[PDB]
């Protein structure tokens, strides 16, 4: 009942393909993974008198 | 538009901020999307131009000048693994390279596929691949310390060429070995039935009597 | 006796065919697919993360496939023989049509003049292996380059194919240098140099043409021989069979990518199919029960595009062998098949 | 008593969607139009 | 050969694993399991509750419906194969090169 | 053994693309090329 | 009704995808049916 080892799935693309497949163990291969994500910065706004 | 005063901000400006996905309030219209400066496209006293989606596509601002909008984008991620070295190299796809040094937060490596991270240039050739690229590129595990780029590259072996004579020239074998090839035909799949009044309802009456409808 | 008709004129026709070897192979970002950004949309998201692995998992496997598939049909290269060609004329038969133009110009062309021709004659969108994001990032008039650029803003990927135009190319010259010769007897261990011309007249000889007849009639035959090469392009019509086969699967390709992207615009009967929309418009309760409609939604719309890929990749698997069929015994060997 | 049909290949009497714009597009539109070759009903006005 | 074998062995396992898999789904309710939704809820949520369940596991049915007729077809189609392979490549000496 | 349930559902049959006078002289073309017809090596003569 | 309208809107999508599976199943036959008219009915075969 022990956790033996762990994963940090947002350190690096390998954790996180490793977290998509639930697995600490996959196949030799090329695969695509979740992009990187946008997270807007600013604002424009304009508006009327 | 009509607003209450409590939601009025007041006042920014898009020209040192082009290109990133911000965030838009724009005459009571709200969104988010990349801003890129274009020539003036619609009618300008309507300020707004739609797709045929109803997605906004582009404005014409209060500065003068019109710009284009899109969603904000992302950039396509691949990860190239070997489990025999537990290895492991980056290819961000159709990106160029000196647009990952500006979004970053051996040197990144330009391809015909891309940025390649954690790979170094080289001239191997090879005409067998496992972690194949795309485009001929492939993909070699180190034993090096990083990922090596290499062509898959062959071509056809002996052009005997015909001699000028009254005969011809024929390549006879004077020593053989026996080759053989294996092939597999599938003839069959597993066959399977569903109960599915059990698949639907797992027991539990009361849902058997909702599905006797069905 | 009998009565038989027999010949005493001739031409050459050609009949033209296409067999598909291949089909577009596309991946998605499933995540971004269902939830365009927006935290609460992922956090939504995440009791359904299971499902959103699977769709990956598949595309995977049936990309594999067809890399595969591909490889083991470039393999003949490898152990093939080959005689070379002139360029040119070889003997009186004219075989320009079929070779890739040797050009002083500082390009290195791997088409032959019937590829080019026909490759001028349909519409492919470029999907920009190298730097297709940066491109995209500087539209304006978007079609003004027939990009694809829906591909970063709705979340699916174009994968590049397995060989570069070099490799096609080579495969190409290959098959047509292995014409002449390759096997004049009995096996197939032996491989004669015999040149182009003296192939001919001995496949002619062979279908019920005396040695009588083909010296008497060898610049004829050399002529509507090169007549017949010279008409090829005429095939290049909608009304042939084999030109709208490849169209046919230029508009299949297009036609998954199409209706990857409509999917987005489903409300399935919420207020809108803009998330930042309910977000502005409702409150929270509200905000879960709308935002799931269209996460449920978008997961079977995926299920649906992920069954349709796995059999047409199914279908060109099957296909690329009969191609290779074909290429064995139409292109290196006489058939024996009617 | 000249017949003045409406003539939809040149969108005759068609009123312009509020709000917003379109650039170079072919799009369908629910809304308040005339019928086409309506021919309606003419008016004619004379000095006294 | 040798790959075709395992693919075939993964694509018998992998129909198995999608069916099993969709009695996880929720489908937008409260929980997959029915026991749940009858401890925490009364009658009129209840049928509102399952009737989701319902509706997504029968479509999810008929997808794998859908696929294991498309399957079938194809092993049947190879089988034709199978058999052209025998008679003329392990019966006779073919003059197919 | 009518399909009226096109009419009700919203559903058409749409007819096959010859009929069947094209497909009797398409199997009687079949039933005459078999005697003969370059009984040889090649395919370019027509014995009768 | 919009209950209505996304259901029998996913089940004509299957009824599409059904059909189009079809019909690629019945071309690759039709081009099997030549194959045997021409190698079996015009000709004697030396496939075994
Ligand atoms: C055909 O090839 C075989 C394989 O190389 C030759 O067998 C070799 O013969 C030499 C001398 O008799 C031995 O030293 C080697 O050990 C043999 N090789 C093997 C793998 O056993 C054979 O001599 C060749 N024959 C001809 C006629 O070329
Ligand atoms: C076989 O048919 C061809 C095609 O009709 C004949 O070629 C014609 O010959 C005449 C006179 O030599 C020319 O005026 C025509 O221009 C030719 N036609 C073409 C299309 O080039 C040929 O003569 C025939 N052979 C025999 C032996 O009768
Ligand atoms: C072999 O065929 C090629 C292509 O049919 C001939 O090249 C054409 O020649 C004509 C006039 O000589 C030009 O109008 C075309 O533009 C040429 N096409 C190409 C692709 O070059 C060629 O002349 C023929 N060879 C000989 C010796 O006659
Ligand atoms: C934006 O575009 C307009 C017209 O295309 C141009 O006049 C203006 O200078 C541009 N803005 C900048 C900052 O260059
Ligand atoms: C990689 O090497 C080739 C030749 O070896 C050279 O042309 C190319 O510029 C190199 N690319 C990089 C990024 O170093
Ligand atoms: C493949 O090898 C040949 C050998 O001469 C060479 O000419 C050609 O440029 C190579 N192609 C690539 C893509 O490396
Ligand atoms: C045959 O070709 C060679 C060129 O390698 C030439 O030297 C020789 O003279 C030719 N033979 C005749 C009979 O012209
Ligand atoms: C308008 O759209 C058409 C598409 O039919 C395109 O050919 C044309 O270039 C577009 N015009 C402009 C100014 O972009």
């Amino acid at each position: 009942g022990y956790i033996t080892k762990a994963v940090d799935c947002g350190y690096d693309d390998l954790a996180q393909l490793q977290c998509s497949y639930e697995s600490f163990e996959v196949e030799t291969g090329v695969y695509s993974v979740s992009s990187f994500e946008a997270s807007p910065r600013g604002e424009f706004i304009e508006q009327a008198t | 538009s009509v607003c209450p005063m409590q939601a009025l901000r007041n006042d920014t400006s898009i020209e040192d901020k082009l290109d990133v996905c911000v965030e838009y309030s724009l005459h009571g219209i709200t969104g988010r999307g990349v801003f890129h400066n274009c020539t003036s496209v619609g009618l300008r006293n309507q300020r707004f131009v739609y797709d045929t989606f109803d997605n906004l596509v582009g404005y014409h601002s209060d500065n003068g000048n019109y710009y284009c909008v899109r969603p904000c984008v992302s950039v396509p991620v691949s990860v190239i693994y070997d489990k025999a070295s537990n290895s492991h190299a980056t290819l961000f796809g159709s990106v160029a390279c000196s647009h990952v040094t500006t979004m970053m937060s051996p040197g990144p490596l330009q391809t015909t596929v891309g940025c390649a991270m954690g790979f170094i240039n080289s001239s191997m050739v090879v005409d067998e691949c496992q972690l194949p690229l795309g485009q001929s590129l492939c993909a070699i595990p180190p034993t090096s310390d990083v990922f090596q780029i290499a062509t898959l590259n062959f071509t056809s072996p002996l052009t005997l060429a015909p001699i000028n004579s009254t005969g011809f020239v024929v390549a006879v074998p004077t020593n053989f070995t026996f080759g053989v090839t294996q092939e597999f035909i599938e003839t069959t799949i597993q066959k399977i039935t569903v109960d599915c009044k059990q698949y639907v309802c797992n027991g539990f009456k009361k849902c058997e009597d909702l599905l006797k409808e069905y | 006796g009998f009565v038989v008709a027999v010949p005493t004129n001739f031409t050459f026709g050609v009949t033209q065919e296409f067999i598909e070897t291949t089909i577009q192979k596309i991946t998605v970002d499933c995540k971004q697919y269902v939830c365009n950004g927006f935290k609460k949309c992922e956090d939504l998201l995440k009791e359904y993360g299971q499902f959103c692995s699977k769709i990956n998992q598949a595309l995977h496997g049936a990309n594999l496939r067809q890399d595969e598939s591909i490889a083991n049909l470039f393999s003949s290269i490898k152990t093939q023989n080959t005689q070379p060609l002139q360029a040119g004329l070889n003997g009186d038969f004219n075989l320009t049509m079929l070779q890739i133009p040797q050009v002083t110009t500082g390009e290195r062309k791997y088409r032959s003049t019937i590829e080019d021709l026909l490759f001028n004659k349909v519409t492919i969108a470029d999907p920009g292996y190298m730097q297709g994001y940066d491109e995209c990032m500087q539209q304006g008039p978007q079609s003004a380059r027939d990009l694809i650029c829906a591909q970063y803003v709705a979340g699916y990927k174009v994968l590049p194919p397995l060989y570069d135009p070099y490799m096609e190319a080579a495969y190409t010259s290959s098959l047509l240098g292995s014409i002449a010769g390759a096997s004049w007897t009995a096996g197939l261990s032996s491989f004669a140099a015999i040149p182009f011309a003296q192939s001919i007249f001995y496949r002619l000889n062979g279908v019920g043409i005396t040695q009588q007849v083909l010296s008497e009639n060898q610049k004829i035959i050399a002529n509507k021989f090169n007549q017949a090469l010279g008409a090829m392009q005429t095939g290049f019509t909608t009304t042939n069979l084999a030109f709208n086969k490849v169209q046919d699967a230029v508009n299949a390709n297009a036609m998954a990518l199409s209706k990857l992207a409509a999917e987005l615009s489903n409300t399935f009967g919420a207020i809108s199919s803009s998330i930042s929309d309910i977000l502005a418009r409702l409150d929270t309760v509200e905000q879960e029960a709308q935002i799931d409609r269209l996460i449920n939604g978008r997961l079977t719309s995926l299920n649906a595009f992920v069954a349709q890929q796995l059999v047409r990749t199914e279908a060109a698997a099957r296909s690329a062998q009969l191609a290779q069929d074909k290429v064995n015994e139409c292109v290196k060997s006489q058939s024996k098949r009617n | 008593t000249w017949p003045m049909p409406i003539d939809t290949s040149k969108a005759e009497g068609v009123i312009y969607p509020n709000g917003k714009s379109y650039s170079n597009i072919t799009l369908t539109y629910t809304g308040l139009y005339p019928k086409a070759n309506d021919l309606g009903k003419q008016y004619l006005f004379s000095d006294g």
